[PDB]
């Protein structure tokens, strides 16, 4: 019969060298891998929004329970979990007057509305940053949910125009922080976070702790000298040459912080194949950037490099990339797709297949269930039948079991959102997002920045 | 028997979370801890252990104080025992309330612990911890070297006792259906010289694909004569034959056509055959962008059920029909890969034109359905597609057919999980809906 294999869940490391598989549990029990002294805040919103932020910040200092504390653990408390005080007293506040927002919204074209809004928030954050000595760690944009509803997205343009200046930024909606205060016509909240009230704080807290210089967790037993790079392609929609497409490299070590390397906007998108492919010149440029950054961070070139992509690879760019790879550096091309339709149903129970199961198609390709049923949380990452991702070793020599283990390992890495795990590996999880960030402003030549300035 | 295990009494479930947190935190510092949560096999003697513990091994008695837990008689029972020992120990600060309830009013505290010094964790757990730690140190309580290793061991072994995986073989059904046999020969015909220019190969009764200057099919030389009369003059010697088994094994590479090209062509023929057979099978068609879906009309089946499985039903003011689409795949194993969709109709016959409404209703109805619903509905449809007890056939030629088994390919795994005690799938669906909003 068609046998399967199980890829055991990889533990993530926390404070004091404690390995645990649940980020929520590990953070609550032992604390983050690296602790910061504190989180200085900067709020970029209206007085109503500032009060919402302050009340929420004061309120997540006190234990928040979940309705289901098996699927989603309760939030012990910011100081109890992380060990640093995210007080609302030491918080710089940029007060956007309601007039500014409505005056900008008056614009007919959203392109301008978003631009003008993003522009205002950028100026408010910069002037506060540069002019004073306020070493605000994270700038929190508590924008009214309305701004997100109206404003091509606010997130991408804001992240790009802060990418220009390399300052961390976290965006929040008034609805997200204070959902009880926002109700529909029937007296009920537009979104009832009642049963997840403890989940939400977790998410927000971890996000903030990532953007203030802290490392929530890191993978535990990754081999020494391994570099994961995920190519991010996205075609410029307005380009005259429909082949013009941005590129990007996503260096991920065991730590999972990540580094983003921009590339040259060139004719990479192939329309007839629908696959992006770059010339040897830009291939050599991008992998030289990645290798140089790895060497200057770690003092030596990587002993292995995996270039995770959503599409296939040509011979020339692989021979390009291969030319700039040192002998010791094993260059492996892994294509990861979520399209191939193979669905495994369970014979009994309304519960789906366990996450971590895998079908090894051949020596160089395999199905991995990164979505599924988690026994620990007694829940599923998707309410639908789990769709397995196809992993194929496109180019280079590797072992498919190791590739699947690494893909699961990379998926655990997700500070943005605290969850047992995610479906896509982090190398390609924010591929579209980062691509949209890059095409939001391609003229600016960013130095290699980190995800703290992207997600 | 030594008083090194600080005793933490609390409401078994009401103060459970707070205690479990406080217990493991205290342990990480090296403080030995005794509480009921750090224990797995508790029956009807555990209280006897709780006693032997409060009276013999407890340098302190920290008690979670909450309206719910101060109402619990057991809590009051533990208080009385701790007082009895506190008097014997003359510690006075032996019992240390840990007020964890915001709405708790101090007057409701028992007269036994109405005047004692209480560390407050209502403002925050972290702030109460420092005060709790400060009081413990001032009480010169003994502590060993810090050990978060012991806390980690206690967590996984107890907190995750029955939340892991089990080495138990699990057999899974799939949506891949094995293809039992193929026509022996794949035939290319030089019909072009006898084919009207601009002719469409898809319109051909039997599956036939244009490739180079050739028409590819499993059909015999004289089957398209009805559509192409000039093929009456075709010569059999001009036809190129390949044994299909060598095509599956990939052992046929020729200057005429590559192995991969011919395999893709076989896949195309298989898909066209399935579309034709479905057109013959009486199901209705939903024209998807890339493939074609097939769904049942309302009343077409017996009580909208086949094999006692509901394939057509109602959702609000909409009629949902479980439809399937098929594709071919020769590697890794020759299989037809059925896909599952839900197609909605105003009454059961007229599909709703709006793709946005289709997508929204599809997402909602899929949220409603669990593992069984999908599996049973897909199996039922194919069981209905059957032409005999074990298979159904696609008509590729007048004498040639492709046989696909109606039972999906099954996958065996060596690990499995245990079913949850409580089924919270509806709440998970609602929460995921909020996550989307």
């Amino acid at each position: 019969m068609k046998e399967l294999i199980y890829i055991h869940e990889p533990n993530i490391l926390f404070a004091n060298g404690q390995k645990c598989a649940d980020p929520r549990d590990g953070l609550a029990l032992f604390g983050p891998f690296t602790k910061i002294y504190g989180i200085k805040s900067g709020v970029v919103g209206t007085q109503y929004g500032l009060s919402i932020f302050k009340n929420y910040i004061n309120h997540i200092q006190k234990p928040i329970y979940n309705a289901n504390n098996i699927t989603r653990p309760m939030f012990p408390g910011f100081e109890a979990v992380f060990g640093c005080k995210w007080d609302a007293d030491n918080v710089v506040f940029k007060e956007v007057t309601k007039e500014e927002i409505e005056k900008i919204l008056y614009t007919e074209s959203n392109h301008k509305r978003t631009y003008d809004l993003v522009s205002l928030f950028i100026n408010k954050i910069i002037t506060a940053n540069k002019n004073e000595d306020e070493k605000v760690d994270v700038w929190f944009l508590v924008i009214p949910d309305e701004i997100y509803q109206y404003c091509a997205q606010f997130h991408d343009q804001l992240k790009a125009r802060l990418l220009e200046h390399t300052i961390p930024t976290q965006i929040l909606r008034e609805s997200t922080l204070a959902w009880r205060d926002f109700k529909n016509k029937f007296g009920a909240p537009k979104r009832d976070f009642s049963k997840i009230e403890g989940h939400l704080a977790w998410t927000i807290s971890t996000a903030a702790f990532y953007k203030a210089g802290g490392k929530p967790w890191k993978l535990s037993d990754i081999r020494s000298g391994v570099c994961y790079l995920g190519l991010v392609y996205k075609q410029i929609e307005k380009s005259s040459n429909p082949k013009n497409a941005c590129c990007a490299a996503q260096m991920f070590l065991d730590n999972g912080d990540g580094t983003v390397f921009k590339g040259e906007v060139g004719p990479w998108y192939n329309q007839e194949k629908h696959e992006f492919h770059l010339n040897p010149k830009e291939a050599k440029a991008l992998l030289t950037q990645a290798l140089n950054s790895y060497k200057e961070q770690n003092g030596v070139f990587p002993k292995e490099i995996f270039i995770h992509a959503k599409t296939k690879f040509n011979g020339q760019e692989w021979n390009a990339f291969q030319e700039v790879t040192p002998e010791g550096t094993n260059l492996v091309g892994v294509t990861i797709t979520k399209t191939k339709p193979l669905k495994l149903f369970k014979s009994e129970g309304n519960y789906p297949i366990m996450r971590g199961n895998a079908f090894i198609v051949n020596e160089r390709s395999a199905f991995l269930w990164t979505v599924g049923y988690v026994p620990k949380t007694e829940s599923t990452l998707s309410m639908e039948v789990p769709n397995p991702i196809f992993i194929e070793i496109n180019k280079g020599e590797a072992d498919i079991e190791q590739v699947l283990k690494d893909v699961l390992a990379l998926t655990k890495l997700n500070y943005n959102a605290c969850i047992y795990a995610d479906g896509v590996p982090v190398t390609l999880r924010f591929a579209d997002k980062i691509g949209e960030i890059l095409t939001a402003s391609t003229e600016l030549k960013a130095p290699p920045l980190a995800f703290k300035y992207y997600i | 028997n030594a008083r090194n295990k600080i005793f933490i009494s609390h409401a078994a479930p009401d103060d459970n979370d707070f205690t479990k947190w406080l217990a493991l935190k205290l342990i990480a510092l090296g403080y030995e801890v005794w509480c009921d949560v750090l224990f797995l096999d508790k029956g009807a003697d555990f209280w006897k252990v709780i006693d032997k513990e409060i009276r013999e091994g407890a340098i302190k008695f920290l008690l979670a104080t909450s309206e719910i837990a101060i109402k619990r008689d057991g809590v009051l029972k533990e208080i009385a025992v701790a007082e009895k020992v506190k008097k014997q120990l003359k510690d006075d600060n032996f019992i240390i309330p840990l007020i964890i309830d915001e709405n708790l009013s101090y007057d409701d505290l028992p007269p036994e612990i109405i005047r004692l010094n209480a560390v407050d964790f209502k403002k925050s757990w972290a702030v109460g911890l420092q005060d709790l730690l400060k009081a413990l140190d001032d009480q010169k309580v003994e502590k060993n070297s810090p050990d978060p290793d012991k806390s980690n061991a206690l967590y996984q072994q107890i907190f995750l006792h029955n939340k892991g995986i089990i080495e138990r073989e699990e057999i899974y059904d799939s949506n891949w259906f094995s293809i039992l046999s193929f026509p022996k020969e794949l035939r290319f015909h030089d019909y072009e010289k006898l084919m009207p220019k601009g002719f469409d190969v898809r319109e051909l009764t039997y599956p036939a694909v244009r490739y180079k200057n050739y028409l590819c099919t499993f059909a015999w030389e004289y089957d398209f004569m009805h559509q192409l009369p000039k093929t009456e003059t075709y010569n059999s010697s001009q036809t190129i034959r390949i044994p299909t088994e060598e095509i599956l094994s990939g052992k046929y590479d020729s200057p005429f056509i590559g192995n991969f090209e011919c395999q893709r062509l076989i896949v195309q023929l298989l898909n066209k055959a399935f579309e034709l057979r479905m057109k013959e099978k009486g199901v209705r068609e939903y024209p998807m962008s890339n493939k074609m879906g097939y769904w049942f009309e309302k009343g077409k089946l017996e009580k909208d059920k086949f094999n006692k499985v509901l394939l057509v039903g109602k959702q609000k003011d909409k009629h949902w029909h479980f439809g399937i689409s098929a594709a071919g795949k020769l590697y890794p194993f020759p299989v037809l890969m059925i896909s599952s969709h839900i197609f909605f109709t105003k009454d059961g016959k007229e599909l709703i034109e709006s793709k946005k409404i289709q997508h929204a209703a599809r997402r909602r109805q899929g949220k409603n359905w669990w593992n069984d619903d999908w599996r049973n509905k897909l199996l039922a449809f194919v069981k209905y597609l059957s032409d005999d007890e074990n298979s159904f056939y696609l008509e590729v030629g007048s004498e040639e057919k492709i046989y696909i088994s109606n039972e999906p390919v099954q996958f065996v795994g060596k690990v499995s999980y245990n079913m949850p005690e409580k089924n919270n799938l509806k709440d998970e669906a609602e929460i995921s809906d909020l996550n989307d909003l």
